[PDB]
């Protein structure tokens, strides 16, 4: 899921 | 606690407005005449680009990073074309009969038959600029309806026991969001029944924006069907969270 | 110019509660299936439609449009209203959709009609949040007429129409201060009843998009103006 | 045309 790996960036 | 039940009305607006992501630009080449798949290439482009800083955008909403993994997916899932929409009404409000996709793509109603079931969604967002230009909507106001967008197009979306309480935290951002739209309208000098007046006109907005994401994301299934547009990987899973 | 503008707050809410349709009943002697259930819920909204059509002449300001406004704003919102009167019969039954008073289906009985589950889950959702936020009749015939003027007025291709809208703003405001509320009570309710309208137009896009699938799958046949009402949204 | 003319006249 890219908006789980986004929302999860640094 | 938390950090945005904590904040003034001025904390608010500040914190919002240094929230803002850029206005992107888009590769349109004016010395092409761009057909209905390559116009739609260059908005699934653009889209694509303006999610990421959405996404990070969200995160400096004051009490989105309060929640869980899992809503703030949620929301953003539910969200994102209208948020999107509101973004690109906000950019075209001092280009009448125009919608301000990037500050070099600027398109026409015209233009927007371009695309095959375009004609009416290009319509109902120059109706909702024509609306925010007649308000004459300040951009503090704005900021406020977006994050409002964002909490409130999927907190009825949800629940069980242990995450209801996560949905009376949203709330009591969204109770603070309008005690800093109302601290707004008081500051320009509006009587209280002008107050309460603006503050629903605004919020009677969020209902069409809604109906234009609702029948816009109708629309780009449909394409994704039909294979006209280009890739864009994070679009398909936005896409078919609403499928 | 119109006669709405001119009526008292407490006049405004008067002229809604009187011109308020009737509960009405679905056919008796019904478990149910896919085609049964469509069926009842088909022949509740298309007798429901003709009392809403009425409803609307009596809402203050609504007459005083052109027929072809008229007919544009029922078109945009006859499911939004529907829905929030279902809503609203819902309140007091917990868990439970009163369609009407001899038909009250839980979540499961959705689950005979594919994709009927989800707009139940979201329908109860805004049945309960009604219910916590201890929504008032005055205030849900507020809402319902707001829904009939707002939902359609950005679509016409309008100034008595937001002058009407601003009138039930200083309606709804005037029954908070009337109940109780402190100033920051007040605005904060208005806000919370408002954004409400947001689903609830969530709820009949997605609705309106699942029967015209099956207008399109002929699961039952539907009448010629609940077809004219559905065709009005392509 | 439409049936939605009708009954708003009546
Ligand atoms: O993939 C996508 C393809 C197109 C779009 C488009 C938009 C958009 C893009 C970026 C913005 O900042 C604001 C609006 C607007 C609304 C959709 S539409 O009319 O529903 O089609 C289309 O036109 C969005 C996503
Ligand atoms: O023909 C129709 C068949 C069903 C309906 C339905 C409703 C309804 C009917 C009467 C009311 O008073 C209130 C709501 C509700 C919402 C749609 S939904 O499909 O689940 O969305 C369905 O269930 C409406 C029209």
């Amino acid at each position: 899921k890219i908006l789980h790996r986004l929302l999860q960036d640094s | 606690n938390s950090l945005a039940l904590s904040l003034t009305a001025d904390q608010m607006v500040s914190a919002l407005l240094d929230a803002e992501p850029p206005i992107l630009y888009s590769e349109y080449d004016p010395t092409r005449p761009f057909s209905e798949a390559s116009m739609m290439g260059l908005l699934t482009n653009l889209a694509d680009r303006e999610l990421v800083h959405m996404i990070n955008w969200a995160k400096r909403v004051p009490g989105f990073v309060d929640l869980t993994l899992h809503d703030q997916v949620h929301l953003l899932e539910c969200a994102w074309l209208e948020i999107l929409m509101i973004g690109l009404v906000w950019r075209s409000m001092e280009h009448p009969g125009k919608l301000l996709f990037a500050p070099n793509l600027l398109l026409d109603r015209n233009q927007g038959k371009c695309v095959e079931g375009m004609v009416e969604i290009f319509d109902m967002l120059l109706a909702t600029s024509s609306r925010f230009r007649m308000m004459n909507l300040q951009g503090e106001e704005f900021v406020c309806l977006k994050s409002i967008i964002l909490l409130n197009s999927g907190v009825y979306t949800f629940s069980t026991l242990k995450s209801l309480e996560e949905k009376d935290h949203i709330h009591r951002v969204l109770d603070k969001i309008t005690d800093t739209l109302i601290h707004l309208m008081a500051k320009a000098g509006l009587t209280l029944q002008q107050q309460h007046q603006r503050l629903a006109q605004l919020l009677l907005i969020l209902s069409h924006i809604r109906h234009m994401s609702n029948k816009g994301m109708e629309h780009l299934y449909s394409m994704k069907c039909k294979n006209v547009v280009p890739l864009s990987d994070l679009l398909l899973e936005m896409l078919d969270a609403h499928r």
